[PDB]
RNA sequence: AGGAGUGGAGCCUGCGGCUUAAUUUGACUCAACACGGGAAACCUCACCCGGCCCGGACACGGACAGGAUUGACAGAUUGAU
RNA sequence: AGCGUGUGCCUACCCUACGCCGGCAGGCGCGGGUAACCCGUUGAACCCCAUUCGUGAUGGGGAUCGGGGAUUGCAAUUAUUC
């Protein structure tokens, strides 16, 4: 449910997946995306709203949930990020073969 | 010409009964129906239905009060009454005979039609 | 009496008292281990839960 | 939507206490779990925040069976001049 | 959908002209008179009032119907 | 003769209300008057017995082919 | 004290690695420690139809979920147990400590 | 080459057909027919006979604090307090 | 004998040893198990031993149908189940 919620919300910044790591009296969920400057917003507004909605939805104690956002290298080796990029390129208005050739050339230029 | 009865007791005695031994005069399903609990949850309709039975006209045939309840236990309090019970489309008018105590109004009103076949 | 007859029918039991937690469809529910999904949503979301095909 | 005034207000200072709001899409539920001190169903929250979405002050998101709402600055200012607030209280999502 | 059966209507509610001024009676002297009944419950202390019917007096919300 | 009341084929009869085991011609007479009583009170069971169909409430779409020709 | 530490996880390799790390710490701390007792594993089988509709050959899916559980006993006070369990923990392995 | 059989008997279930206010519907050789994970007394329910509420956002024009509007007990009417 | 399952999120509904009552279906007090810990050494059926039956639509087969008694559930008649 967490992965579904973030792949519906963060469709713009190239979402890849979550990584929930358990700690004694602490939970933190690492978010790996492409635009890590845009997931935070201005002075970390959006990440605060995401922590708040996770705390209010999943039934967690207050102050026990802290989200962390990091960028991942080799964007061309991630299937979800390239699929979202091709979706954004088709939705903005472009030739489908042109976008497919561009993303395939980017993937094999990334070293696949 | 014969005198009518139900487990040996008479009609006037059946009117002068209480529910606690009416359980033992009734059958197993009807005793469970009376012994389930206080009739208030779904059965305020049943309560005020017996109030509608208790409401009586002068010395004529009683008026045909009509229901939508097909699972009513026949009681001695409604002997000689007229009721039109719902079968889905219409209201089947029926005389409550003194032989029917221990039954349901859904039995004397047939829901489906008798099937008369033709050609394939 | 609409406030009393809006939801007067009991729903303590039956298949209408259960629902999927993804699409809310009352058909083909998986009540084993408290997944409480339909079979199609379970096949959609089976890999990331931890269920894999080996047998 | 017929709605008591106290429920509208109480929803509004909950929305301005923390700048998020969550609700499950079900109308036959008696009380909101977060507002268990008072008496209001989920239908009031859904229809009120649907009206506030239509007038254009929140986002909207549906993941599985729950709602997700996010305030914008015009929505912030609308709550500030609806709730009669001096310019010194902000929701915690904007401050650190 | 217009069908051959007659169409029902919602209850329109009849509009009274200044009913509160009919409750308090003002004479030429320095006194105030209460025509209809009052409320005795602990929920409504002295605020709401009862109905002036021909055979009962019905409360506004406390349902303290006293029939003569 | 110390035979318990639950060993009887006719317990709590609808007319006289006593436990009495009935024998052959009496059994046929009691069944005949029971069906006559059901037809007289015009219950669903009596109507199905008068028509000559399955009365216990089972599917008659496929089974029961030798009822008529 | 009778201290029991229960480890339950889904992977087997990370579970064996963290169990090796804990028994190595217990061996280098020079105290009496019980061996890694291996409880029988549990499989969670869900069998469902592949097609969403009711058309096609009757093919079925077979899902499994293996669960591995270990328990290792120690003879020490509590602070040693917490300081040895809060070192180099793995994300996919649950640790759970009680005292009888 | 053989084994268990099925098709004949009773019964359960599904489909076609007929009947019905309604007997909801998809699927018709393998590749439709104990299939839709469909073992439905109510919910399921998508079919029929009847009655309640708006859960018709938002924008415009009327409307209105002298009242825009909400709710209901005596008694009849269905079916329902 | 071996695969399993078992006190559930808004969700109320678990598996049962033991003692008493009743032919049985069942009812009441007491305890266990969030499980290699308790049901449970899962005293399963088919088999094995020994009576009764004797080629008879028969003690094969249990369709159809009547009466009574319990449990689930708000409600079982078009018979829920036993």
């Amino acid at each position: 449910e967490l992965n579904e919620f973030l792949t519906r919300e963060l469709a713009e910044d190239g979402y890849s997946g979550v990584e929930v790591r358990v700690t004694p009296t602490r939970t933190e969920i690492i978010i790996l995306a492409t635009r890590t400057q845009n997931v935070l917003g201005e002075k970390g507004r959006r990440i605060r709203e995401l922590t708040a909605v996770v705390q209010k939805r999943f039934g967690f104690p207050e102050g026990s949930v802290e989200l962390y956002a990091e960028k991942v290298a080799t964007r061309g080796l991630c299937a979800i990020a390239q699929a979202e990029s091709l979706r954004y390129k088709l939705l903005g208005g472009l030739a489908v073969r042109r976008a497919c050739y561009g993303v395939l050339r980017f993937i094999m230029e990334s070293g696949a | 010409f014969r005198k009518f009865t139900y487990r040996g007791v008479d009609l006037d005695q059946l009117l002068d009964m209480s529910y606690e031994q009416l359980m033992q005069l009734y059958s197993a399903r009807q005793r469970r129906r009376l012994s389930r609990g206080l009739r208030r949850k779904q059965h305020s309709l049943l309560k005020r239905l017996r109030k509608a039975k208790k409401e009586a006209p002068p010395m004529e045939k009683p008026e045909v009060v009509k229901t939508h309840l097909r699972d009513m236990i026949i009681l001695p309090e409604m002997v000689g009454s007229m009721v039109g019970v719902y079968n889905g489309k219409t209201f089947n008018q029926v005389e409550i005979k003194p032989e029917m105590i221990g039954h349901y109004l859904g039995e004397f009103s047939i829901t489906y039609k008798p099937v008369k076949h033709g050609r394939p | 009496g609409h406030q009393q007859l809006y939801w007067s029918h009991p729903r303590k039991f039956g298949q209408g008292s259960r629902s999927c937690r993804v699409c809310s469809n009352r058909h083909g529910l998986i009540r084993k281990y408290g997944l409480n999904m339909c079979r199609q949503c379970f096949r959609q979301y089976a890999k990331d839960i931890g269920f894999i095909k080996l047998d | 939507m017929l709605m008591p005034k106290k429920n509208r207000i109480a929803i509004y200072e909950l929305l301005f206490k923390e700048g998020v709001m969550v609700a499950k899409k079900d109308v036959h539920m008696p009380k909101h779990p977060e507002l268990a001190d008072k008496n209001v169903p989920n239908l009031h929250v859904m229809k009120a925040m649907q009206s506030l979405k239509s007038r254009g002050y929140v986002k909207e998101q549906f993941a599985w069976r729950h709602f997700y709402w996010y305030l914008t600055n015009e929505g912030i200012q609308y709550l500030r001049d609806y709730l009669h607030l001096p310019p010194e209280i902000v929701p915690a999502t904007l401050r650190r | 959908k217009s069908y051959t059966t007659p169409k029902k209507n919602k209850h329109k509610r009849k509009k009274v002209k200044l009913a509160v001024l009919k409750y308090y009676k003002v004479d030429e002297n320095g006194k105030i008179s209460r025509l209809r009944r009052e409320c005795p419950s602990d929920e409504c202390g002295a605020g709401v009032f009862m109905a002036s019917h021909f055979d009962r007096h019905y409360c506004g919300k406390c349902c303290l119907t006293y029939c003569f | 003769y110390k035979i318990p009341d639950w060993f009887l084929n006719r317990q709590k009869d609808v007319k006289d209300g006593k436990y009495s085991q009935v024998l052959a011609n009496g059994l046929d007479n009691k069944l005949r008057e029971d069906l006559e009583r059901l037809k007289k009170i015009r219950a669903h069971r009596g109507l199905r017995h008068f028509w000559g169909l399955r009365v216990r409430g089972q599917h008659t779409k496929t089974t029961g082919r030798r009822g008529r020709t | 004290h009778r201290i029991r530490i229960t480890l339950t996880s889904r992977n087997v390799k990370s579970l064996e690695k963290v169990c090796a790390d804990l028994i190595r710490g217990a061996k280098e701390k020079n105290l009496k420690v019980k061996g890694p007792v291996r409880m029988p594993t549990k499989t969670l089988r869900i069998t469902t139809r592949k097609t969403p509709c009711g058309e096609g050959s009757k093919t079925w899916d077979r899902f499994q979920m293996r669960i591995h559980k270990r328990l290792i006993d120690l003879h020490s006070p509590s602070e040693i147990v917490k300081q040895i369990t809060s070192i180099s923990i793995e994300p996919g392995v649950e640790v759970e400590v009680t005292i009888a």
